[PDB]
């Protein structure tokens, strides 16, 4: 769940439309 | 060695296709995209949180329990496309961390149950949210990296 937080940090800060 | 030797010929072409940003087929673009999207990933991942292989910690008997625990809290309330990324960065990096440990066994397993996880729970969003054609019109031409670099 330190992985996986902080994949959620990166990927919804890689995540892209707006 | 026939269809060996086409799977190489095809390979090797969509490699040099894609170095000129060409591409082979749609589904070779979308194998490219991903590659250059999970590149920036764990570029940004360790400069900012570690190098994600160093944290993982497989054995064969509880390595599933490993990449569950993870992506279910990857995807707890809801999918987009870079929480996609980095579910399959995450998987690389635990193929990496297994083989690292001996354990190539492991990375067959690792790549079914991401296939099922992709089929099963993260394609009935793709489905909705403009599938592979809009992951490669966002992330395709290393865009990602190309938008950070900027
Ligand atoms: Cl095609
Ligand atoms: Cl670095």
């Amino acid at each position: 769940i330190w992985i996986a937080q902080e994949l959620r940090r990166i990927g919804d800060e890689f995540n892209a439309y707006y | 060695m026939s269809q060996s030797n086409r799977e190489l010929v095809v390979d090797f072409l969509s490699y040099k296709l894609s170095q000129k940003g060409y591409s082979w087929s749609q589904m070779a673009a979308v194998k490219q995209a991903l590659r250059e999207a999970g590149d920036e990933f764990e570029l940004r991942y360790r400069r900012a949180f570690s190098d994600l292989t160093s944290q993982l910690h497989i054995t064969p008997g509880t390595a599933y329990q490993s990449f569950e625990q993870v992506v279910n809290e990857l995807f707890r309330d809801g999918v987009n496309w870079g929480r996609i990324v980095a579910f399959f960065s995450f998987g690389g990096a635990l193929c990496v961390e297994s083989v690292d440990k001996e354990m190539q066994v492991l990375v067959s397993r690792i790549a079914a149950w991401m296939a099922t996880y992709l089929n099963d729970h993260l394609e009935p969003w793709i489905q909705e949210n403009g599938g592979w054609d809009t992951f490669v019109e966002l992330y395709g031409n290393n865009a990602a990296a190309e938008s950070r670099k900027g």
